[PDB]
């Protein structure tokens, strides 16, 4: 779940 | 600690038709992230189980805040790209039933008792901290965090609304609802995904992705 | 009014592995009948509304009842009929992935926080008195009704369980997870309806057919 | 739905 991932990071 | 405050303050940072619909969607899943993010407590769980909860719960999640947006109009809903539909552009596009539920189980409903905007951020984030979402690293730490919620919503409500004793069990009592059309939306997501005349954004093919 | 007592009374007068689950389910349909006239008021109801009301509900009453019968088994259920389906049995059968959401999000869930007979009917009661129910002549009638039964049971859980004000939300709070496991149970009788290679008998059938 | 009526007639 790449984006969802990316966006939660930061 | 859960303090309303800071969840009406997540709610005001945020602030075909199927089409427009599905591209709504994908818009308001980068501005959920930003929501949950706003949300107390919600940061520091595993970036695992922030995953877990906001895949679980986005469609339930953007149908709560929708549907509270729609509150001031007739017949419709009102998107987060601008756009309104209407209750007859639902019917003419194939999918009246679901949207007439969600005018009168949700929207109806949420004008007829006057929710306010805390009572919404603390129903989504209710929803948020669900305890039953299925591979979390620590479904009590998620299970605490949805009680905090809902002890807070209920002193805010006792507060606010002493007059309405019923009024708590009346906000938590449209979660059913919630849930089963949520499920309901989900489905037809699926659907124009299957038969591939709909184009379906990045984000939102991405929650439609399997675990 | 609403008594809690009238409606513990209720459950108190009541008290291939699908196949057996099946069976049970039309069993059982016949005695949910009989509970519901025993609820207050849900016989003063018009008719055509009662018949709506059960045909509504009875997927979630059913649910509801088997989860809390089954609070002192492990990794089983207890149908009315006195038999146990084991974990294994319904995995064995292909019906694993909901019979493992029945035990986490009802059966375990109840067993945890010991929900009593008298909040399991309340719980039961606030899903009868649907006032969502499509068709209903007079909905306000039956959200009154939902509102009397909710705040008795607030009442009994505040005067009974003092030390758990988070109790009651707790309670509603299952509503969702009843919902969902609900329509997903219904999904599957569909199913074996529709493979025709499991006994279907005449009432669980009548509640398959269209309104 | 005649089951579910004759049942609740009574
Ligand atoms: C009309 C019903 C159907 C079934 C087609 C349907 C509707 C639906 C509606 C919305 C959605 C996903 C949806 O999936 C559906 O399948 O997220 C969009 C919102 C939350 C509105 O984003 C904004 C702009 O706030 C609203
Ligand atoms: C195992 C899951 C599946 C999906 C096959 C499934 C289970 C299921 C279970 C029960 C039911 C209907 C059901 O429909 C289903 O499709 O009503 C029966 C109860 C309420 C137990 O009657 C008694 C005897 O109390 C319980």
């Amino acid at each position: 779940h790449k984006i969802l991932h990316r966006l939660l990071q930061d | 600690d859960m303090p309303v405050e800071r969840i009406l303050e997540a709610e005001l940072a945020v602030e075909d038709p199927v089409t427009n619909i599905c591209q709504a969607a994908d818009k308001q899943l980068f501005t959920l992230v930003e929501w949950a993010k706003r949300i107390p407590h919600f940061s520091e769980l595993p970036l695992d189980d922030q995953v877990i909860l906001l895949r679980a719960g986005w469609n339930e999640l953007l149908i709560a805040s929708f549907s509270h947006r729609s509150i001031a109009v007739k017949d419709g809903i009102l998107l987060a790209t601008g756009l309104h539909v209407h209750r007859n552009s639902a019917h003419s596009a194939g999918v009246g039933a679901i949207f007439d539920r969600v005018l009168t189980e949700l929207v109806s409903k949420m004008r007829d008792m006057q929710m306010d905007k805390t009572e919404l951020g603390c129903l989504r984030a209710i929803v948020l901290f669900n305890p039953d979402s299925k591979g979390l690293s620590n479904p009590a730490e998620v299970e605490a965090l949805r009680e905090k919620v809902y002890a807070s919503l209920e002193a805010y409500c006792k507060h606010k609304y002493p007059e309405q004793p019923g009024r708590f069990a009346k906000l938590l009592l449209r979660l059913p609802a919630l849930r089963s059309i949520g499920l309901k939306c989900l489905e037809h997501l699926f659907f124009f995904k299957l038969i591939g005349d709909t184009p379906i954004d990045t984000f939102l093919m991405e929650m439609l992705e399997a675990p």
